[PDB]
């Protein structure tokens, strides 16, 4: 029953504000610590920061250097994490998760993290519709061997020839020979 | 401030069991507690183990925690593997004079349902294009090399993916000007799978 | 000094 549900998918551009959301269902929500998570695409886990709602209680990673906030609102059982100027380093998916505390069987309280959200994945990219240039497809968005998906935010793949790109209408032949 | 090291991939049969090591790199890693979480592709992390060695409701017991101060190292050893353990596993651990938590690289462990492949390379000719093809499990590096110097900027490389015979594929893709390429006497892609390392050069 | 216990209790620990 208890459940965490976080704000849809988002795709930004840089420079743009954002503010993602994590509501929880079937619970206290003022007495537990949300936290979040980053995680950026093909890569581990980032802990980013925590808030005790009760108090709006915050804590952040020393590698936020007050890009982001995080912040609460219990009225309505919501935490918060939120960016003035996104970047397109911040592309990431990003879950909230519930501290649970219980007593042990010694007595003692201990802490973890039981409840995810699904995740809310932020695309941050400038890429406009373009499109492409064995044989070698290169810088094309919107897609479509997998494609890189490289920091420029266009995509490149290669097959080992006939391309055909609808989103833009690009339909190439090329010939190959040494 | 410390970091924790974790192997990138680890694979072991059905049945066998199979362990996954976290190296703390400064202080003693009983001095703070630990936590093992696991993510399936596609899905959200969950903790399977917590405070070195309690599991949460629902996790089995072939799932243990275990710390070894000797070697400043938390493990998480898994028995009786099953298919459905496949997956990344993440330690973490609290730093207090921040109050910060400190997560592992992550180690993608995979369960041999099919014997081991080495990985097919291939190296095209500005983008350099390293193609990495037919190689099982799906976990590879790449490294490029220009004559002896390191290189880390300007490198697009793939995240593995399942082929169409449950093998996995991968490309890198180096991105340089024609006057770097027209520069240096040669370039090298080293592609390292299973502790076996195979390098093309162009 | 504080064991493990009484380091998660400085860290998440709040009275209720």
């Amino acid at each position: 029953e208890v459940q965490l549900v976080q704000s849809g998918a988002e795709v930004k551009k840089p420079g743009e504000s954002l503010k993602i959301s994590c509501k929880g269902f079937g619970y206290s929500f003022s007495t537990y610590w949300i936290a979040w998570v980053r995680q950026m695409p093909g890569k581990g886990l980032e802990w980013m920061g925590m808030i005790y709602p009760g108090d709006s209680d915050t804590k952040y990673s020393p590698s936020l250097q007050g890009q982001v906030t995080i912040s609460g609102d219990k009225s309505i059982s919501t935490a918060y994490l939120q960016w003035s100027s996104l970047k397109a380093s911040d592309t990431a998916m990003y879950y909230c998760a519930r501290l649970l505390n219980n007593y042990d069987s010694s007595g003692f309280l201990y802490w973890y993290l039981d409840l995810w959200g699904r995740g809310t994945l932020v695309t941050v990219s400038s890429a406009s519709t373009k499109g492409p240039s064995g044989c070698l497809v290169k810088d094309y968005f919107p897609e479509p061997f997998p494609a890189v998906l490289q920091s420029s935010g266009l995509y490149s793949l290669s097959s080992v020839c006939n391309v055909n790109h609808k989103p833009s209408n690009t339909k190439v032949d090329k010939k190959v020979e040494p | 401030n410390f970091m924790l090291t974790q192997p990138h991939s680890v694979s072991e049969s059905p049945g066998k069991t199979v362990t996954i090591s976290c190296t703390r790199s400064s202080g003693s890693i009983a001095s703070d507690y630990v936590q093992w979480y696991q993510q399936r592709p596609g899905s959200s992390p969950t903790t399977v183990i917590y405070e070195d060695n309690q599991r949460p409701s629902g996790v089995p017991d072939r799932f243990s925690g275990s710390i070894d101060s000797s070697s400043n190292s938390a493990s998480l050893t898994i028995s009786g593997l099953k298919t459905e353990d496949e997956a990344d596993y993440y330690c973490q651990s609290y730093d207090m004079t921040n109050h910060n938590w400190v997560f592992g690289g992550g180690t993608k462990l995979t369960v041999l349902g099919q014997p081991k492949a080495a990985p097919s390379v291939t190296l095209f000719p500005a983008t350099l294009v390293c193609l990495i093809s037919d190689f099982y499990p799906g976990a590879v590096t790449v490294a490029w090399k220009a004559d002896s110097s390191p290189v880390k900027a300007g490198v697009e490389t793939t995240t593995p993916s399942k082929q169409s015979n449950n093998k996995y594929a991968a490309s890198s893709y180096l991105s340089l000007t024609p006057e770097q390429w027209k520069s240096h006497r040669s370039y090298s892609c080293q592609v390292t799978h299973e502790g076996s390392t195979v390098e093309k050069t162009v | 000094l504080r064991d493990k216990k009484q380091k998660a209790y400085a860290l998440f620990y709040r009275p209720d």
